[PDB]
C-alpha cells in the first residue's frame, strides 16, 4: 500500500540504501515527485551561482 | 503563443531577445535567433510543424498588427495596390467606373486572400502588371 | 473595418503622449494600411445599413463597433481644429499602464456653427455669463447688443465675501498639490465649523475637484 | 577578393650576392617568393606591381649569421579570400566528401553537408561528379560558391564553400 | 602607442564589410598619405596584372578573343615571369575565363561608371566582378547592397553593364 | 497564512522536487513546515545522521535554498555549544533559482548552437576532435580524404547536428516540464 501511493506520489517516503524498505511515511503536499527527467536533473547539477552578492 | 517562440522555447520572461519575426509566404511566431538559425544557411522548409512552405531569410519581416489574418490581407493589398494604382484621375472623373474598379480590386484582394480563385486570379494579375 | 481596428490596436501601443492632426493621422493610415479618408468618411452609414440588412437581434456586440465607425467619421470628415491625442497613461495613479486614445475638439465654434447659420435671432441668456464678449471670440457668432444688469435692492439681499486666510491668519487655498496641508484643511474645517454653526437653515458647499472632497473630508473625518 | 596592398618583407641575403649589382639580385630574391607566394595575414600575393622603383633601404649585417637584412617594402597585387563573398570558378577534383573548386590562386572545398539535397555523388560517372534532378557538378565545370568560412595560417589559406544559397551553384 | 592585447574584435566578414584591419578604406601608402583601398574586379585585376608584365617585358627588353590570348598571356608569363608562377598561371586562366571586359576602355569606363555610385569600392568591385541579372540577386549575393542602393538604380546599373559586357 | 508565501513555498517545493532527491524534499519541506531548524530538529524529525544530512546541506547552503545562522545560547546547565541553524531565505532563494534556470536554459541553447555547426571530423586512432575548416588542409593528394595530422588516417564523420534536432527536443521536453517554475 505504501509502494503503491508512493508511486501514485500521493506520500512521502525513505528507504534504506541497501533494499527498498519503507520506515516512515510522511505527506506529499507537493505534486510528482518525477517530473524532471534524469538528463534535467543532471545538466542541473552542472551549474553554478558565483557569489550571494553579484545575483 | 502570441509570446513564446514555439521553434526555439523560449519565454519573453527570461529571454526578452526574442522578436516578432513572421513570413509573407507562411506567418508563423518564430524569433530572430531562430530565424538566424535556420534560414542563414540557406532557404529550408518552415518549422512550424505541419508545414513545408519554403521561405526565405531576406523576405522575414517583423509584424506590424496583432491579428495574423489581417497581417496577411494588408500584405496581400500592398502587393495588389503596387500595380492596381487607377485612380479618378485615370478614369477622367467616370465615379461610377471608378467604384466599380474599387469593387474588382477589392475582390481579387479577397480572392487572393481565401485563395479560392489564386491561380486565375494570379495569372490575371500577371498579365496586368506586363502592361 | 478589422484592419482599421487593428491599426487603432497598432497606434495604441505606444510609450509617450502624441499631439497629431487628424491630416497626419490619415497619412499614416494610408500609408501603412491603404485605407483612404473618403472610405472613413462613410464607415457610420455602411455600419448601420449592414447592422439593418443583417437583421441582427442582439445588438450588445456591436457597441464598440458604433464607437469605431464613430471615431473613423469624425477623424476622417474634421481635419482643423480637432487634435487626436493617444496617452500612454489613462491614469498616473494606475501601476498597469492603460493607454487610451482622446479625439477632442478643439474648436467649440464648429458645433454651434450651423445653429447661429439656420436661426437669425438667438437669445443667449444665463443668469451667471461674464465677461460678455468672450463668448462672441469663443464662439463665432455677432450680437447686435450685450448688457448685464445689476439688480436694483432696498436692502443687499446678497453678501459675497473673499475669505483670503483662516482665523489664525493663514493663507487659503484649493491647489491639488497642497490638498494634504493640515494647515489649509484645518481652516476649511474650523471655517465651515463656525458657518454650520451660524447658518439657520442649510448650507451648500462647493469643491474644485471631486477627488478634493474625497480627500479633504477622508481627512476631515480623520 | 584581389587588392592592390603596399606589402613590407624583410629579406636575408647570403654574403655571396654582395655584388657591385646586389639590388638586382636582391630585386630577383624579391621575385621568386613572393610572386605566388602564400602568406595568411595578406593573401596570396600574385604579382610584384611597380617593379621599376622598389623601396629597398640600407640593409642590417646579422650579427652572428653574416647575411644582410633588407626590409623591401613594394606594392603588390593579393588576393585574399574573406567569409561571405561570393567567387565564381572551376571544378578541379571530386570526391564523395564534396569537390574543390579553383577560386583565381586557390583551391576551395566545397564539403557534403554544403550542397542542397538533390545534388548526390555519382562514383560510376567518369569521371565523377555530384547529379541533381536539373544539373550536374562535374571538373572543369563553372560554378558560383560563396565563401562563409575560411583558415588562414601563417603560410596556407583554406576556405569552405556552400552552394545551398539561392542564386548560387553552376554558371 | 599602447601596449594593449586588444584580442577582441569581430569576424572578417564581407557582407558586413569588416575585411581585418589591415583592409580598411583609407591606407597608408610608403609615401607616408592616407589613400583609398584599392580593390579590383576580375576583368580590372586582369589589365593591371596585364600591363605589368608588359611593363616588366619592356623593361627586360630594354635593359579579341579568348583563344588568341590566353596563348598570349602564357607566352607572357613564360617570358616575364621566373619560378613558382604556377598561382600566377592559375590567377590569368582564372581572369581569362571570367572576363566581363575585353580592353582598357571598357574597364575604365565601368570604374566612372561606378563611381556615379558613390558606393564602397568592395561591393562596385564585386557588381563589376560578379555577373547579375536582377536587383534581388545582386542584393542576396552581396548582402551590402541591402538599404545602400535603390532599387530601380540598381536595376539600371546592372542591365547597363549587362549591355557594357562584350563577347 | 499570505498567497505569496504559498506561491514560494510551491515553488521550492517543485525544484527540490524535480532536481533533488527525496532527503533533500524532507530536509527542505521541513524548514518550510517549521521555520527554522538547528541540526538536533531535523536529526529529531527525519531520524537522519550527521554526515547523511551533510550533503544535504552542503548542496541547499551552495545553491542557497537554506542559510545557515552560527548563534550561540546559554542554556541553564551551561553545556553550551555553537550551534547552526537552518532556515530559508526566500529572495535569495529565489534569485538563485531564476539564475540557475537561465544558465540552464542559456547552456542548452548555446549548446544547441555549437550543434548547429557542421560535424566535422574526428580519428579514431589519436581521438582528437577536427572542425570542417581544418579538415581542409589537411586532405590528401587525391583531394579524396582527410588525413589525420599525428596518426596519417582517413577521417570520419563526427555528429554534430544529427543530434541537433535531438538536442531542440531534448529543450522541448525541458521547457514544458519547467513551465510550472517560470509561471510561479
Ligand atoms: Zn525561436
Ligand atoms: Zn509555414
Ligand atoms: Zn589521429
Amino acid at each position: 500500500t505504501i509502494n503503491q501511493l508512493e508511486e501514485d506520489s500521493k506520500i512521502l517516503v525513505l528507504r534504506t540504501k541497501k533494499d527498498k524498505t519503507p520506515r516512515y511515511v510522511w505527506y506529499n503536499s507537493g505534486g510528482n515527485l518525477k517530473c524532471i527527467d534524469e538528463e534535467f536533473v543532471k545538466m542541473w547539477e552542472n551549474v553554478q551561482l558565483p557569489q550571494f552578492a553579484e545575483l | 503563443n502570441k509570446d513564446m517562440c514555439p521553434i526555439c522555447k523560449t519565454d519573453r520572461y527570461l529571454s526578452p531577445d526574442v522578436k516578432f519575426l513572421v513570413n509573407p509566404e507562411c506567418y508563423h511566431r518564430i524569433c530572430e535567433s531562430c530565424v538566424d538559425r535556420i534560414f542563414s544557411l540557406g532557404p529550408a522548409q518552415c518549422p512550424y510543424k505541419g508545414c513545408d512552405k519554403i521561405l526565405r531569410k531576406n523576405k522575414f519581416k517583423t509584424q506590424i498588427f496583432d491579428d495574423v489574418e489581417v497581417e496577411k490581407e494588408v500584405d496581400i493589398r500592398k502587393r495588389v495596390f503596387n500595380v492596381f494604382n487607377k485612380t479618378i484621375d485615370d478614369f477622367n472623373g467616370d465615379l461610377v467606373e471608378y467604384n466599380k474598379y474599387l469593387e474588382e480590386v477589392e475582390d481579387i484582394i479577397y480572392k487572393l486572400d481565401h485563395g479560392i480563385d489564386v491561380a486565375k486570379t494570379e495569372e490575371k494579375l500577371r498579365t496586368y502588371e506586363e502592361l | 473595418l478589422k484592419r482599421l481596428i487593428e491599426y487603432l490596436k497598432t497606434r495604441m501601443k505606444v510609450l509617450h503622449v502624441i499631439s497629431e492632426t487628424p491630416k497626419s493621422f490619415l497619412q499614416h493610415l494610408k500609408q501603412l494600411t491603404f485605407i483612404e479618408r473618403k472610405p472613413l468618411r462613410f464607415c457610420s452609414e455602411r455600419l448601420s445599413l449592414l447592422v439593418r440588412t443583417l437583421e441582427v437581434t442582439e445588438v450588445e456586440d456591436f457597441t464598440a463597433l458604433k464607437d469605431i465607425a464613430t471615431f473613423a467619421t469624425l477623424i476622417s470628415t474634421y481635419e482643423e481644429g480637432f487634435l487626436l491625442i493617444i496617452e500612454p497613461y489613462e491614469i498616473e495613479n494606475a501601476a498597469v499602464p492603460n493607454p487610451i486614445m482622446r479625439f477632442t475638439c478643439l474648436d467649440a465654434s464648429i458645433a454651434i456653427k450651423p445653429v447661429f447659420e439656420r436661426f437669425s435671432s438667438v437669445i443667449i441668456t444665463s443668469g451667471t455669463i461674464s465677461p460678455l464678449d468672450m463668448y462672441p471670440r469663443m464662439l463665432n457668432f455677432k450680437t447686435v447688443l450685450q448688457k448685464s444688469y445689476a439688480m436694483t435692492l432696498a436692502k443687499k439681499s446678497f453678501l459675497p465675501m473673499i475669505i483670503t486666510k483662516g482665523s489664525d491668519q493663514v493663507a487659503i487655498s484649493s491647489r491639488f498639490e497642497i490638498r494634504n496641508d493640515p494647515s489649509i484643511v484645518r481652516n476649511y474645517g474650523s471655517m465651515l465649523v463656525e458657518f454650520a454653526k451660524i447658518t439657520p437653515d442649510g448650507m451648500v458647499v462647493f469643491f474644485p475637484s471631486y477627488l478634493y472632497m474625497e480627500s479633504i473630508v477622508s481627512m476631515w473625518q480623520t | 577578393m584581389f587588392f592592390i596592398k603596399d606589402l613590407s618583407l624583410n629579406i636575408t641575403l647570403h654574403p655571396s650576392f654582395f655584388g657591385p649589382r646586389m639590388k638586382q639580385y636582391l630585386k630577383t630574391k624579391l621575385l621568386e617568393e613572393v610572386e605566388g607566394s602564400c602568406t595568411g595575414k595578406f593573401g596570396y600575393i600574385l604579382c610584384v606591381l611597380d617593379y621599376d622603383n622598389i623601396d629597398i633601404q640600407r640593409g642590417r649585417i646579422l650579427p652572428t649569421d653574416g647575411s644582410a637584412e633588407f626590409n623591401v617594402k613594394y606594392r603588390a597585387v593579393v588576393f585574399k579570400p574573406f567569409k561571405g563573398e561570393v567567387v565564381d570558378g572551376t571544378v578541379v577534383s571530386c570526391s564523395q566528401h564534396g569537390f574543390e573548386v579553383q577560386v583565381g590562386p586557390m583551391k576551395v572545398f566545397v564539403t557534403k553537408h554544403l550542397m542542397p539535397q538533390d545534388l548526390t555523388f555519382n562514383a560510376g560517372s567518369n569521371p565523377p561528379s555530384y547529379q541533381s534532378s536539373e544539373d550536374v557538378i562535374t571538373i572543369k565545370s563553372r560554378i558560383r560558391v560563396k565563401i562563409e568560412g575560411c583558415i588562414s595560417q601563417v603560410s596556407s589559406i583554406h576556405a569552405i564553400g556552400s552552394i545551398k544559397e539561392d542564386y548560387l551553384g553552376a554558371i | 602607442r599602447r601596449r594593449r592585447l586588444k584580442k577582441v574584435e569581430e569576424e572578417e566578414n564581407a557582407a558586413t564589410l569588416q575585411l581585418g584591419q589591415e583592409f580598411q578604406l583609407k591606407q597608408i601608402n610608403h609615401q607616408g598619405e592616407e589613400e583609398e583601398l584599392i580593390a579590383l574586379n576580375l576583368s580590372e585585376a586582369r589589365l593591371v596584372i596585364k600591363e605589368a608584365l608588359v611593363e616588366r617585358r619592356r623593361a627586360f627588353k630594354r635593359s579579341e578573343t579568348r583563344e588568341k590570348e590566353l596563348e598570349s598571356i602564357d607566352v607572357l608569363l613564360e617570358q616575364t615571369t621566373g619560378g613558382n608562377n604556377k598561382d600566377l598561371k592559375n590567377t590569368m586562366q582564372y581572369l581569362t575565363n571570367f572576363s566581363r571586359f575585353r580592353d582598357q576602355e571598357t574597364v575604365g569606363a565601368v570604374i566612372q561608371l561606378l563611381k556615379s555610385t558613390g558606393l564602397h569600392p568592395f561591393e562596385v568591385a564585386q557588381l563589376g566582378s560578379l555577373a547579375c541579372d536582377t536587383a534581388d540577386e545582386a542584393k542576396t549575393l552581396i548582402p551590402s547592397l541591402n538599404n545602400k542602393i535603390s532599387d530601380d538604380e540598381l536595376e539600371r546599373i546592372l542591365k547597363e553593364l549587362s549591355n557594357l559586357e562584350t563577347l | 497564512d499570505r498567497p505569496i508565501d504559498d506561491i514560494v513555498k510551491n515553488l521550492l517545493k517543485f525544484v527540490v522536487r524535480g532536481f533533488y532527491g527525496g532527503s533533500f524534499v524532507l530536509v527542505l519541506d521541513a524548514i518550510l513546515f517549521h521555520s527554522v531548524l538547528a541540526e538536533d530538529d531535523l536529526k529529531q524529525l527525519l531520524s537522519i545522521n550527521k554526515t547523511e544530512l551533510g550533503p544535504l546541506i552542503a548542496r541547499l547552503r551552495s545553491d542557497r535554498l537554506i542559510s545557515i545562522h552560527k548563534q550561540r545560547e546559554y542554556p541553564p546547565n551551561s553545556k553550551s555549544v555553537e550551534r547552526v541553524y537552518y532556515y530559508v531565505k526566500y529572495p535569495h532563494a529565489i534569485d538563485a533559482i531564476k539564475w540557475k534556470v537561465h544558465q540552464v536554459v542559456q547552456r542548452l541553447k548555446d549548446d544547441l548552437d555549437k550543434n548547429s555547426e557542421p560535424n566535422g571530423y574526428m580519428c579514431p586512432i589519436c581521438l582528437t576532435k577536427y572542425t570542417q575548416l581544418e579538415a581542409v588542409q589537411l586532405l590528401n593528394f587525391d583531394r579524396t580524404e582527410f588525413l589525420c595530422s599525428l596518426c596519417d588516417e582517413p577521417l570520419v564523420e563526427d555528429d554534430s547536428g544529427k543530434k541537433n534536432k535531438e538536442k531542440q527536443d531534448k529543450l522541448n521536453r525541458l521547457m514544458d516540464q519547467i513551465q510550472p517554475i517560470i509561471d510561479s
